[PDB]
């Protein structure tokens, strides 16, 4: 199980694809009659920088989360952000606690894991993960 | 601390593919464990693609004063298109390092250029318990000054995998030692030569045995 690298896309496809996250949708807003379904992750184990978020969204973030913990005793996931899918919920921004960027990599083969839909490279700031 | 790659240099191999040479330079740095190669248009709405193949960085360390040199092919081009080439390696605490970007690379149509001469692979010397040494010849037209030198390609017999590469430099070369490999071992090999502009069809694939311990 290699850590992915700067750019590295698992799987090796396009976000809004099938086998990937599958297709975009609307735009929530706070008037939006969808704004009631984004849900709020309260696991006292994930650090947040925001804490509403889609639900299949919440199921994995908290898989990895103590994945995060299991891979690294200690350890804990950082939520940094929750025209892509962050005005959905669908999209998280990521770190760790440490902020050990040399842990990124790993971090996102983590989020492969812990079953995200379709994960991302994007910086050496942060790992941008997504669900269907 | 981590070393990175050298930028790659490239050659084309066909209207679809290319070849990358690299070199790790010598540094008491962390042990590179893997490297990707990644490529990007030039153009419109532009990202940076990864390749499936996670190329090992094998043994020995080095296999020069000056760092180890690593030769790999991307394929599945769109032809007629300009290009960058990177290639990214991952430490031994998984994290990575990308090296800087290669230069821009139009990958030509092969009708203006010229066709390379195909060595032909002559049998497999069965070297040592861990090397063998391909021997080849050209045939008796071949335009020697066209060649800058052979890309050999080898993988165990009947694996699947993807075919390790390696680069010999200069068109007077005939023969050259695969090292190190697995002891006891059967490889099949093909070779092919090249310049800048092209590469040469294959010769025949060879088998060949690395020495069995007496």
């Amino acid at each position: 199980l290699y850590p992915l690298v700067l750019k590295q896309t698992i799987p090796n496809l396009s976000e809004y694809t099938n086998s990937a996250s599958g297709p975009l949708e609307g735009v929530i807003r706070r008037d939006s009659p969808k704004f009631k379904d984004l849900v709020p992750n309260y696991n006292r184990d994930i650090l947040f920088r925001d804490r509403l978020m889609s639900k299949r969204c919440k199921e994995k973030l908290n898989v990895l989360a103590y994945s995060v913990m299991n891979e690294w005793p200690g350890i804990r996931l950082l939520v940094t952000e929750s025209e892509s899918l962050h005005y959905e919920g669908r999209a998280v921004t990521i770190a760790t606690s440490d902020r050990d960027q040399s842990k990124y990599g790993m971090l996102a083969r983590l989020a492969v894991e812990a079953g995200f839909d379709w994960v991302s490279y994007v910086s050496r700031r942060h790992i941008y993960c997504s669900v269907k | 601390s981590t070393y990175p790659p050298t930028p790659p240099n490239v050659t084309r191999l066909s209207d679809e593919s290319v070849m990358l040479r690299w070199m790790v330079p010598r540094n008491d740095g962390l042990p590179i464990v893997i490297f990707k190669v990644q490529y990007r248009m030039v153009g419109k709405r532009k990202n940076w693609q990864t390749t499936n193949d996670n190329i090992p960085y094998g043994k020995p360390k080095w296999n020069s004063e000056l760092g180890k040199s690593f030769t790999a092919s991307v394929t599945d081009l769109k032809p007629q298109h300009t290009y960058r080439f990177r290639i990214l390696a991952v430490y031994s605490n998984n994290d990575n390092k990308e090296s800087n970007t290669s230069a821009k690379f139009y990958l030509q149509p092969g009708a203006a250029l010229d066709p390379m001469p195909v060595p032909e692979l002559l049998e497999i010397e069965e070297y040592s318990e861990t090397a063998v040494v391909l021997h080849w010849s050209l045939a008796s037209d071949a335009d020697e000054h066209l060649i800058t030198g052979y890309y050999a390609y080898y993988r165990p017999s009947s694996s699947a995998g993807e075919y390790f590469k390696a680069t010999i430099e200069g068109a007077h070369a005939r023969s050259f030692k695969i090292a190190p490999l697995e002891t006891a071992t059967m490889y099949e090999f093909k070779l092919q030569s090249f310049s800048a502009a092209s590469a040469s069809e294959f010769s025949a694939l060879k088998q060949g045995r690395t020495q069995r311990p007496k």
